[PDB]
Parts: C-alpha cells; sequence; structure tokens
RNA sequence: UGAAAGCGGGGCCUCACGAUCCUUCUGACCUUUUGGGUUUUAAGCAGGAGGUGUCAGAAAAGUUACCACAGGGAUAACUGGC
RNA sequence: GAGAAAGAGAGUGGCGCGGACGCUACGCCGCGACGAGUAGGAGGGCCGCUGCGGUGAGCCUUGAAGCCUAGGGCGCGGGCCC
RNA sequence: CUAACACGUGCGCGAGUCGGGGGCUACGAAAGCCGCCGUGGCGCAAUGAAGGUGAAGGCCGGCGGCGCGCCGCCGGCCGAGGUGGGAUCCCGAGGCCUUCCAGUCCGCCGAGGGCGCACCACCGGCCCGUCUCGCCCGCCGCGCCGGGGAGGUGGAGCACGAG
RNA sequence: AAAUACCGGCACGAGACCGAUAGUCAACAAGUACCGUAAGGGAAAGUUGAAAAGAACUUUGAAGAGAGAGUUCAAGAGGGCGUGAAACCGUUAAGAGGUAAACGGGUGGGGUCCGCGCAGUCCGCCCGGAGGAUUCAACCCGGCGGCGCGGUCCGGCCGUGCCG
C-alpha cells in the first residue's frame, strides 16, 4: 500500500494537436525536432502554441500588430503570431512589418504588402532563425471573445457584472424583480 | 485560370474568389531538416542508449 | 420521421477549396496510384488531350 | 512535395492492407514491402526497385530518374541482370552507393534481389 | 453519428449513466420552466436576475421602421469611401475637402468614437452625436444635415 | 441640544416581522398617450402603505364498511429478535 | 555519460571501391513511480452487426452465406483465423 | 429523432459572415452559378420606463476676469493611459585552451540592464441613467429653449475588434 | 385565372428503408377464417426440384406403413418437402457415480485427433579433395542513368520577385 492520491496523477496538457490538416501536422514535425534539439525557449512555445485550439488561437489584429510593433527597442525585428494576422480597418496608416502566421487574411496580407513589409510562414521562419533569433512573439487577445462575459460570479448577486443568458435583450426580458429597488432587490 | 483564379489573378469566372494561401510553403521537410541554416544552430544529437 | 434531417449545407468557399484540392491532387503521380488507377504508361498525367 | 503526399497515402493508399496486426503495401517500388516513409516507391523522386525478370531468370532493377517526375512513362528505366548471385549484387550495391542514389535502400535492394534469387535457383 | 455517441459506451451497464438510486424518472421537478417562484427560486435568482415583474410604458402597434437609426463611429468613417478619395484628399494643396454622404453607404447617425485622420471633410448625415460633430470641427470639415 | 468638546439619522445590546401581480397616497412647471396641437384620463419612474403567522409568500370542508390505483416492510396491526 | 555555464571552430602575424537493424515520427526507443472500486465521467478498440461512397485486376459451383465439431491456434478481453 | 439554448472541440472566411428563399444553366430531387438577387439574420454600441443621448486628452502664444497664479475663444505642437507581476525576446562586464604571444571573423555561455505578449490585480479616464454643487456659453425663432463642467453613484458598456 | 394545399382516386418513377416475429392488419382463397346480439374486435399462414422426372414393378400387412428397385448431381431435396440451430428426447460409444448437481486453483489418469514427428536444423566466410563450364579482371564499341557545381559552358522556361 502507498499513501498517495491519484486524482492529479494525469497531467491534462496536449501533445498534438486535435486538427488533422497536414500541413499543421508537418510544421508540428518541424518544430518537435527544433524544440527538442536546440536550447532555445521560443521554440517550444511556438510548438506549444501550434497544438492549441482556434479559441487559444485568438486572431491578432493589425492595428495591435503595429501598436505593440510601435513600442521603442523592437525596431526592424521580425514578429511572429500563431492565429490569424487579420486587417483593422479603423488604422489609415501603416509600417513596414516582418510578419510571420499561420494564415493572413487577404485584405491584411495586401495592407502589407502595399506598404512594403513581408509575410514569413513558418517553415520560412525556421530557415530564416532556427532559434527563433530577434523575434518578437505575440498572441491575441484570448479574452476577446463574448463567452468571457458570461463567465465568473453569477448574476442575481452582489458585485458581479456578468452578462446573463436572455433570448432577446429588451424591457420585458430581465430587468424587473432581481434588478431593481422599487420591485423587489437590487444587487 | 479563368474559373479558380490564379494567386494573383482573381476569379474571372467566379464573382470575388481567389485561390487559397498556403500554411507552409516549401513542403519538402527532409531538406529543410537537412540545410544549413538549421543544422548549424542546433545541439549535439545525443543517442547513446543508458539502459537499466 | 420523415423530418429527419437529411441534407447538409456547406459553406461556398469550402466546397470551392475541396475541388482545388481534388484537382491539385489529381496532378501528383503518387496521389493518383494510390488511389488506384494504373496509370504507369501514361505520357503525363496533368493530362491534356486534343480539342478535337 | 514527399512529406505531403506521405501524410495523404499513409492511410488511405490503395495499396496499404492491414490485417493480422501487422501493415504492408503492395506498391511495385517497394523494398521490404511495407508501409513507412523510406520505403514508399510512388512518393520519392529518387526510388530503387527489385523485381524479378519477365524470364524466369534474372532481376530487374527500376530506377527513377529526376527528370519526369509527372511523367510515368519515361520516369522509371529498367535494367536487368541476367547473371551469377555475386556480381548481381555487386551491380546493385554499386549502383545504389557509387551513384549516391538514395542510399539508405542499399541493403534493403541487396536483401530482396538475394531473396528473388534463391527463389529462382530451383526447389530442393 | 450514434456510432460516436454516449449510448455505445453505455451497453451492459444497467442504469445506462443515470443511477440506480435517483432512477431517471420522466419529470422530477416540472414540466418547462415550472416553479419559478417556489422551488426553483435559488435558481431563477442567482441565474435570471429580473425575471419575474412588469416594468416600462407598453407601446402597443411599436414600428421597428419608425425607429430605425443605424450608427457609424469616426474611426470607420473613412471606411465608407475609397481609398483614393482620402489619398487625393492627402495629396491635394487647395483644400478641397471630400464629401462623404453616410446615408448613401446606409448609416443615418454618426458617432464619434475613435481619432479621426487630420484632413478635412463634408460629412452628410441625418443625425450626429455632440462629440462626432466637435472631432469633425477638430479635424476642420463641416457637418452636413439632410432629411 | 450643550458654554464647548462632542452626542444624535429611534428605543443600552441581543427578537418584535413580509416578495411578484394588484390597489391607494406622495414627488417633479418630469416621460408616454402613438399623424399634429390643447385639456381631462390612463400608462410610467421613484418612495411609503394595504399581506401572505404553512411567516422565500396556493384562494380551499367532510365521508366511504361500496371503494379504486401506484407503491411502501422508509411505516402500524402477529410471532420472532435486542 | 560528462561532478563543474559554455567550440571535437575557422584564419593572420614570431593497393583492396567496403560499413547489420532502423524512422507505419500517430513510428520506434529509454528510464522512474504506480495499478482497489459501486453511482458516475472519460479514453482506446486491428471487438462485433446492417447498409452507402471508395478501394483489394478481392474471394466464389474445383462449392459463398448459414450450421455442427472430442481438431490446430491467436488475443488480458470483446472476439477472430485456420 | 426534430427544434431551441449553452459550452468544448475541428474546418472556411474574417469586421465581416451566410444563400438556407428565389432565379440561370441514368447518376442528378445532386452539383455549379448569381452580387444592382446581402433583401435579411447574427456581429461591428451601449444605456434609459421613456422623450432621448450615445464611448481620451494634454501643452504653448494673443485677446484675497480679478484682490476662468486659475483660460472664455482662436493659431501652432504632442498626441489614445499608468503601476506591479509577466512566457518570449534585445543589449553584453567577462569568458568557452593544445606549445606560447599579439590578434580578426562565425558560433556559444553569462553578471547586470532594457522593450515587455496574453492574462491577473489595482489606480486612472470616456459613454448612458440618477443625485448634489455651481458658474459659463449658443442663436433664425432670446424661450417653462439648447449646450457645458465638478463630485459620487446605477449599467449585461468603451478602453485599437472577434464574429 | 396564376403562384398555393393534397396520408383519397387513376397512371408512373425512385429509394444509404423492411426482408416473413421485420415491413401495412394483410408477400398466401385478408379485413378472409374466427369471436360478439350489436357497435365493432380480427389473426396465423412464403421457399420440392433445373425440369415432376412426384417413386413403374416385386414382397409382408386389411391399412397407415415398410424392405428392395428406380428418378435426380442430390431423397443427406419424397407433395407444409431449401438450409434444418437451441431447449427436449431415442439409440450407440467412452468415462463416472453414497454428502443434489454445477464451479475456481492445481496436477494426475484415460481418451480423441494433430504434428503427415518417429535418427533431426540450417545460413554466410575460409581450407582441402575431386570435378564441369566458353569464365573473371583489364581494354574497345554502342546504349542508358547519377552528380571540386562546367569556381563562371551554351540555350530555354518559371516566380506567391523587382525595375525600366
Ligand atoms: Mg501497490
Ligand atoms: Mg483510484
Ligand atoms: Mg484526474
Ligand atoms: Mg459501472
Ligand atoms: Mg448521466
Ligand atoms: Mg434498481
Ligand atoms: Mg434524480
Ligand atoms: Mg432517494
Ligand atoms: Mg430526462
Ligand atoms: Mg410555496
Ligand atoms: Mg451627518
Ligand atoms: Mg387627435
Ligand atoms: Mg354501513
Ligand atoms: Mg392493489
Ligand atoms: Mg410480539
Ligand atoms: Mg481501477
Ligand atoms: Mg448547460
Ligand atoms: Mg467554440
Ligand atoms: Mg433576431
Ligand atoms: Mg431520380
Ligand atoms: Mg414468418
Ligand atoms: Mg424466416
Ligand atoms: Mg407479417
Ligand atoms: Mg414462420
Ligand atoms: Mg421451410
Ligand atoms: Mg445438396
Ligand atoms: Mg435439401
Ligand atoms: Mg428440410
Ligand atoms: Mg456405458
Amino acid at each position: 500500500g502507498v499513501d498517495i492520491r491519484h486524482n492529479k496523477d494525469r497531467k491534462v496538457r496536449r501533445k498534438e494537436p486535435k486538427s488533422q490538416d497536414i500541413y499543421l501536422r508537418l510544421l508540428v514535425k518541424l518544430y518537435r525536432f527544433l524544440a527538442r534539439r536546440t536550447n532555445s525557449t521560443f521554440n517550444q512555445v511556438v510548438l506549444k502554441r501550434l497544438f492549441m485550439s482556434r479559441t487559444n488561437r485568438p486572431p491578432l489584429s493589425l492595428s495591435r500588430m503595429i501598436r505593440k510593433m510601435k513600442l521603442p527597442g523592437r525596431e526592424n525585428k521580425t514578429a511572429v503570431v500563431v492565429g490569424t494576422v487579420t486587417d483593422d480597418v479603423r488604422v489609415q496608416e501603416v509600417p513596414k512589418l516582418k510578419v510571420c502566421a499561420l494564415r493572413v487574411t487577404s485584405r491584411a496580407r495586401s495592407r502589407i504588402l502595399k506598404a512594403g513589409g513581408k509575410i514569413l510562414t513558418f517553415d520560412q521562419l525556421a530557415l530564416d532563425s532556427p532559434k527563433g533569433r530577434g523575434t518578437v512573439l505575440l498572441s491575441g487577445p484570448r479574452k476577446g471573445r463574448e463567452v468571457y462575459r458570461h463567465f465568473g460570479k453569477a448574476p442575481g448577486t452582489p458585485h458581479s457584472h456578468t452578462k446573463p443568458y436572455v433570448r432577446s435583450k429588451g424591457r420585458k426580458f430581465e430587468r424587473a424583480r432581481g434588478r431593481r429597488a422599487s420591485r423587489g432587490y437590487k444587487n | 485560370d479563368d474559373l479558380y483564379g490564379t494567386w494573383r489573378k482573381a476569379a474571372s469566372l467566379k464573382s470575388n474568389y481567389n485561390l487559397p494561401m498556403h500554411k507552409m510553403l516549401n513542403t519538402d521537410l527532409s531538406r529543410i531538416l537537412k540545410s544549413p541554416e538549421i543544422q548549424r544552430a542546433l545541439r549535439a544529437p545525443r543517442k547513446k542508449i543508458h539502459r537499466r | 420521421k420523415t423530418w429527419r434531417r437529411w441534407h447538409r449545407r456547406v459553406n461556398t468557399t469550402q466546397k470551392r477549396y475541396a475541388i482545388c484540392s481534388a484537382l491539385a491532387a489529381s496532378a501528383l503521380p503518387a496521389l493518383v496510384m494510390s488511389k488506384g488507377h494504373r496509370i504507369e504508361e501514361v505520357p503525363e498525367l496533368p493530362l491534356v488531350v486534343e480539342d478535337k | 512535395s514527399a512529406h505531403l503526399q506521405w501524410m495523404v497515402v499513409r492511410n488511405c493508399s490503395s495499396f496499404l492492407i492491414k490485417r493480422n496486426k501487422q501493415t504492408y503495401s503492395t506498391e511495385p517500388n517497394n523494398l521490404k514491402a511495407r508501409n513507412s516513409f523510406r520505403y514508399n516507391g510512388l512518393i520519392h523522386r529518387k526510388t530503387v526497385g527489385v523485381e524479378p525478370a519477365a524470364d524466369g531468370k534474372g532481376v530487374v532493377v527500376v530506377m527513377k530518374r529526376r527528370s519526369g517526375q509527372r511523367k510515368p512513362a519515361t520516369s522509371y528505366v529498367r535494367t536487368t541482370i541476367n547473371k551469377n548471385a555475386r556480381a548481381t549484387l555487386s551491380s546493385i550495391r554499386h549502383m545504389i552507393r557509387k551513384n549516391k542514389y538514395h542510399p539508405d535502400l542499399r541493403m534493403a535492394a541487396i536483401r530482396r534481389a538475394s531473396a528473388i534469387l534463391r527463389s529462382q535457383k530451383p526447389v530442393m | 453519428p450514434s456510432r460516436l455517441r454516449k449510448t455505445r459506451k453505455l451497453r451492459g451497464h444497467v442504469s445506462h449513466g443515470h443511477g440506480r438510486i435517483g432512477k431517471h424518472r420522466k419529470h422530477p421537478g416540472g414540466r418547462g420552466n415550472a416553479g419559478g417562484m417556489h422551488h426553483h427560486r435559488i435558481n431563477f435568482d442567482k441565474y435570471h436576475p429580473g425575471y419575474f415583474g412588469k416594468v416600462g410604458m407598453r407601446h402597443y402597434h411599436l414600428k421597428r421602421n419608425q425607429s430605425f437609426c443605424p450608427t457609424v463611429n469616426l474611426d470607420k468613417l473613412w471606411t465608407l469611401v475609397s481609398e483614393q478619395t482620402r489619398v487625393n484628399a492627402a495629396k491635394n494643396k487647395t483644400g478641397a475637402a471630400p464629401i462623404i454622404d453616410v446615408v448613401r453607404s446606409g448609416y443615418y447617425k454618426v458617432l464619434g468614437k475613435g481619432k479621426l485622420p487630420k484632413q478635412p471633410v463634408i460629412v452628410k448625415a441625418k443625425f450626429f452625436s455632440r462629440r462626432a460633430e466637435e472631432k469633425i470641427k477638430g479635424v476642420g470639415g463641416a457637418c452636413v444635415l439632410v432629411a
């Protein structure tokens, strides 16, 4: 007999992507090699972010791309997301960028290549910098989805600003007893 | 190429279509792994089996 | 019942992705023989014949 | 390329057969006849195949050239070796080694040619 | 696909994933949304506050077409008109401001959220925010009304 | 109120009390009353009260030996047990 | 595999034609610790049935499906092959 | 099994997205196509019962307004928060020997120091309702008109998309 | 009038449907047989074989039913007859038997079949002994293929490259 519990004995991570497309799995076959035979911890983060889900790879937009590139120090540096560099239309000027992503929106490709930057993908990033030397890794807003507004401390409860699941927003749809001091009680 | 477009000419016989871009371009993984750009920046391959 | 959901609707862009992939894989020699067509005496398998 | 069409062929090919917890592959230019990446003959640019001859005796050796990849009729060149068992194997060894032609299959082709010639010398 | 579903793994298990003590009975809590104020009050007040009661004025023959007034923000104001107009506005030394009819794009009201780039405009709309029209004045440009 | 420091938004402290819907009263030179305007009226918004003592709140008399059904040894009328 | 952060680094000046296996990378290999289980949850099935699109130049009157068996067997097992 | 909803996953596109209704041209009642068929749905904006309103600012020069050294209005400029933690990266005091010294290039290690992703916590800021305090501005109608600020407070908000 | 609806009727076609306890109640002399006074309730039930070639004739018995003979590829398809499982039963063979039978672990004994057991593996390299070949290496001619990359040979084609 051994006095240990087995509740968390199985760690819960991914070790392969749940996707079944072959180009992503060739990227995985490349970065498995580049993560265990380099001492760069960039390749482990790229390998771990290739496994992740669509909701764990949120799209990073172009006006946040350029904004996080306009910080000092990180000039003429390539810059890497693992998700999708979408266009942002509420920005007019666009500097030249060295972007490296899995899939870039066609309008964002036109926007970047018009400004004169270049768009690598990951098999080109491996040839350009195997240890990831001189990169800026970025990621989209992971709490950007609307389902992280329904989460947390429940409504009908003091100091909990949670959007409740309501079938149609109006004045008749959950405004009346929990929501008012006049009728019932306020939270 | 008139129907399904080209990589820079769009689809003439559809309305607004263009071929979907690749997720990686150089696909031949053997030449990427056997390349002097990468083979320089690797540690030593330890392959001595150390049994019990 | 008869009102089982018999049909499925697919997005137009990935309906087009699918036939682009089918056409593009019908040009590789390994992906046709593995499909099974005995082909080994064909002159070139992206095979264009006279318009006549 | 090669690694995409391997990941297409690897579970979906008509040459693959799977029974009795054993996996095989029946493409004509396969050495050791097993489903793997090194041995599959339809995929690569350069490929060695060993077949018994159209005659009852002799070993034909199949070499995939580099130019007509998409051209299947003018891609594979045949050479027939109807000789003694030692010089047949030295011929196949010189063709694979000294031409730098896909050197991982250098011993598997010699094993296969040695297994063909044993079947061609008469039954006990 | 029933081949992938749960019931293919629950053959042989004599309760089929619903328990031996509490059997899978038919309707143990009432049908539907039953018992709002009686025995599911804890759920309807921990998770749907405001669900019971009346509030506000009853408006009988409401028509969603009288109150049609869609909005657009100033940071996507220039996305209405093609890029050549604003490029030529940046290149023009005359001071000729481009004219942008938001109603032609399909937005009646202009609200002002974002930074608006510094070149003039004639923005014509059906309504305006206070901050939107003064952002248009701050870039220097006119707010034309239209009915 | 005390001169003042201060004390006091009920009872020295521990109990003395009540949701939605509905009604009534109070409030603002308030909102709506639907094509426009005026005036009544009604609807609203905010704050009390009318009360659910089964007190998180159905509106509610019996009898069956003519009885019925689904169940319960979760539960009495026998023995047996302690 | 070596107790000690890092180059089996480049540069300038004083005969015999030979070398096993491998790597379905979803693959293969190496160490360590562990294995109870009802209600329940999840994973893997090259476990099984019926039909459909592909495929095996599949099988079959020189005898398919079914059924029987003191025959030979494999798999922890569902089952399966002779 | 049908429908609705929720979340997790895979796929296409992406501030958009979708033809499902209609139409045009054996298998095929399929498949393709429309784009001045995006009507429409969902999303890109919230808040209020409602009339409604509807999501940064900062600096300079001039003109007890004086017993806004604080701007009413204009000309110019910077421009879209901060603090802590933060995977990644960037810089590099020194050093990784072959006989020793000077000595370049490539790679690597590293004291210390940065620019800090996502996210979390906190402080700010903006929009809508409400309350309090208070002064100033606008004109085609100078009115029971309209606009504005400061300080709390109610919101399923904004704060460089994520559907 | 048109666009619209149609589990009834006439005439069609089709099916990722069911395959005789399924699919209509009904694959058949089915709303038939049968039950009820009545309103109404309402089944079970497919398959010899390629072709009846459906067993002439002999013999026992009164006959059903046999024994021979014959048809057929087959009666191990004989008029409710393809296949013919299970429970249950008859008989033969083997084995056993006083704690009802049955079961798990462990062997032992007897069977039944299989190994086509019953003088036991081959495979490379070297040495020796006897052999037999139209015989190797090097050269010459022809064909085919691969690439220190011809540092930089000539000519093409392409760029999800640029410029004029
Ligand atoms: Mg143990
Ligand atoms: Mg356990
Ligand atoms: Mg666990
Ligand atoms: Mg269980
Ligand atoms: Mg359950
Ligand atoms: Mg039970
Ligand atoms: Mg229950
Ligand atoms: Mg219970
Ligand atoms: Mg239930
Ligand atoms: Mg109650
Ligand atoms: Mg006070
Ligand atoms: Mg009137
Ligand atoms: Mg009585
Ligand atoms: Mg009873
Ligand atoms: Mg008693
Ligand atoms: Mg267990
Ligand atoms: Mg749920
Ligand atoms: Mg999801
Ligand atoms: Mg809707
Ligand atoms: Mg048809
Ligand atoms: Mg039947
Ligand atoms: Mg039957
Ligand atoms: Mg029937
Ligand atoms: Mg029957
Ligand atoms: Mg029968
Ligand atoms: Mg027969
Ligand atoms: Mg028969
Ligand atoms: Mg029979
Ligand atoms: Mg006996």
